[PDB]
């Protein structure tokens, strides 16, 4: 079938009951793991270097049932355990930072999203799990961007991961790859 | 107000080094180096 070549697919994309060390090179984990780490230099001695430890699937509070009646959408949180490293002093400061709400596939490919069955289709030769991937890395890319700029225009001493991170570069980007889904007819 | 965690092994920049492990109440798990004086 279909379905299910591509529901394990978006499945693996996200490696999301996985535990962080049993995690393969994929996906968003790639993603993270490629992206990541962002270091200014650039100041003779330190600025900083900004590291990826795991990233947290959240559970999701409603189920697909719940969401097909009580209209909602079918989504689990995404968190990143962030690290952001003073060289010119050691210091490391830990930091669990949201990255926002990743729809979560139904056994049937769909997603339900407000209530709302609706599908990504892929036309094809690149899977659904690869296609929200892919541009996932480009949310990131952008992400890993207003990091390099804060960095650069901030003192380090009051600079933290959660500051530094902005999702909505991450977030705008897959807004766009789930609003373009269609609606299903069964 | 700050939360003495513990000191702690870890290994940043390639390689080992304990820090003293504080959560300042607010939140940040700030790790202090022992190199460091204060």
């Amino acid at each position: 079938p279909l379905t299910e070549i591509q529901v394990e697919s978006y499945k693996k994309a996200l490696q999301a009951d996985v535990p962080p060390e049993k995690r393969e090179n994929v996906g968003i984990q790639a993603a993270f793991k490629e992206t990541f780490p962002i270091e200014e230099g650039d100041k003779g001695k330190g600025g900083l270097v900004l590291d990826f430890l795991e990233y947290r699937i959240g559970d999701p509070p409603f189920s697909q049932d719940e969401c097909r009646e009580k209209d909602l959408t079918y989504q689990a949180p995404l968190y990143a355990r962030l690290q952001l490293i003073h060289k010119d002093t050691g210091l490391i400061k830990e930091d669990e930072v949201f990255l926002g709400h990743l729809p979560l596939m139904t056994e049937d490919g769909s997603f339900i999203i407000n209530g709302a069955d609706r599908v990504i289709v892929s036309q094809g030769g690149r899977t659904v799990g690869e296609l929200m991937a892919d541009q996932f890395r480009v949310g990131l890319a952008r992400l890993a961007r207003g990091v390099r700029e804060r960095m650069v225009m901030g003192s380090p001493d009051t600079l933290t991961p959660a500051k530094l991170v902005n999702s909505r570069p991450l977030e705008a980007a897959l807004r766009e790859f789930f609003s373009r889904s269609q609606l299903s007819q069964f | 107000v700050g939360q003495y965690l513990g000191l702690e092994t870890r290994e940043v920049l390639g390689v080992k080094r304990d820090y003293l492990v504080l959560r300042y109440k607010g939140e940040g798990k700030l790790y202090l180096p022992v190199e460091q004086l204060p």
